[PDB]
């Protein structure tokens, strides 16, 4: 159900799906906060179909990390458009929760 | 010399990890942040810059910056510092872990700069030669308000010196 | 490619600095040692090498360097190996905190080794490039047997892979 | 009582001073156990005054200290006609005042 973005075009055209709501959790493999969110990721994208759900390792598809200046994880982005609405920094699930349900 | 000169920030940057208090606390996952020492500079009014020749050696360690830490909440409460940068050619999670190790909790104020090749400490003549074309920073302290070096000394002999470039140094001219 | 030929030693060198079990219970005063590749290599009948790009830097401290750690009294007690060496281009000060912060007690058969510039690291290619022309080295592994390179490989991707360069992949060869 | 040798010229008048021991006491500023055997060796030097005492600033003279292999402060070396008879690593006051005793 989260789909890993494994290059900067499958990251491009994930955005470029339009119009509904797109979130992407930058994570890194020894990052023991990313390990804890991501099956609380997979249940939030089950709940909220109407929106695509993404995951991107930092370390694989580092340029685009840079570009949306993640300098810490897990930090979800949501994308509307293309263009980012809000994002979420830690593993707070609530939080999270909080910015896909007013986003969707 | 730099002194009443406008901070030669040219196209020079560095990387740092940022500390917050959330850390030594809970588990954290911080990656470097790429810094314009330019944009540094004109966001901060008061800023002080300090060379470390090495992440954990010895004299930095015991004698050079913990007063830096010592007097940090001094330097921003009372003088109004905005920015400590202590800056060193080491890598970014090596400088992040000697800042811990050292007890800093919040960057905030204070920052451990990678400076990679040691390409802005060279630029001002700051460096350390150690062989075969390896460059580490020497140490040495500065002072930049709103954008001009009110104070600028590297030491000589930085094997034995910490003088001109301790925290000391630096609050006579603040 | 270097297996089945002699250990290219040349006239290298790298700087660590010793741990000794009285350390992290007393106080104690060490500094770096120089050691000639060429000498390790002639008095140690088997010698493990592995090359980590930052020392303190997640991949390497999470998934790569514990497993050595972990494996060093079966690598030394069942395995025979002499020494192993984990080489970084990071200060021999920050090399060893690393190493102590890992709970390396004992440097008698691990030593986390500063290859200055990268000059070693480069010679066999397993550098990597991070820009302007500064080298960190890549991650990677290697098995010297009498002065001879059984095993010799290096990660394509050090951002995500410890593959050919874990101490498993080790373990296989000798 | 025990002289600070300054420069590599100061270390070989010492060393050349020849026929009765030299002790050299290799330190750091920075060192806990420098600082801690500093009295120790100023006592043994009024008490052993058949031998000449000194030390030196192993980051001062870092020349002097790497070709005499010090990797660890304190090291007391003992020389004879300017040829090191032997050393003692650490502040272990016992061990050198033997070493001075069976070497003056």
């Amino acid at each position: 159900m989260v789909t890993q973005l494994k290059s900067a075009s499958e990251y491009d055209s994930a955005l470029a799906s339009g119009d509904k709501l797109v979130v992407v959790d930058f994570f890194a493999t020894w990052c023991g906060p990313s390990k804890m969110i991501a099956p609380m990721i997979e249940k939030f994208a089950e709940q909220y179909s109407d929106a695509a759900f993404y995951k991107l390792d930092v370390d694989e598809v580092s340029d685009v990390a840079q570009k949306a200046e993640v300098s810490s994880m897990p930090t979800l982005i949501f994308y509307k458009g293309g263009k980012e609405v809000t994002r979420v920094v830690g593993a707070n699930p609530a939080a999270i929760k909080q910015a896909i349900a007013s986003n969707v | 010399d730099l002194v009443n000169k406008k901070f030669p920030a040219g196209d020079y940057k560095f990387q740092y990890i940022a500390i917050s208090q959330s850390d030594a606390d809970s588990e954290s996952c911080k990656m470097p942040q790429t810094v314009e020492w330019s944009k540094l500079i004109s966001e901060n009014k008061k800023v002080i810059i300090t060379g470390a020749p090495a992440a954990f050696s010895p004299t930095c360690t015991v004698s050079h910056i913990p007063g830096y830490i010592n007097y940090l909440d001094e330097l921003v409460k009372e003088k109004e510092v905005d920015q400590v940068i202590v800056v060193t050619v080491d890598n970014p999670f090596a400088n992040q872990a000697w800042a811990k190790s050292l007890g800093v909790k919040d960057t905030t104020h204070i920052k451990f700069a990678s400076d990679p090749g040691c390409a802005f400490t060279k630029s001002i003549g700051f460096e350390l030669a150690v062989g075969d074309g390896v460059y580490w920073s020497g140490r040495w302290a500065m002072v930049v308000e709103n954008g001009i070096v009110t104070y600028a000394a590297k030491e000589t002999n930085p094997g034995t010196d910490v003088t001109v470039s301790s925290v000391e140094s630096v609050l006579a001219h603040l």
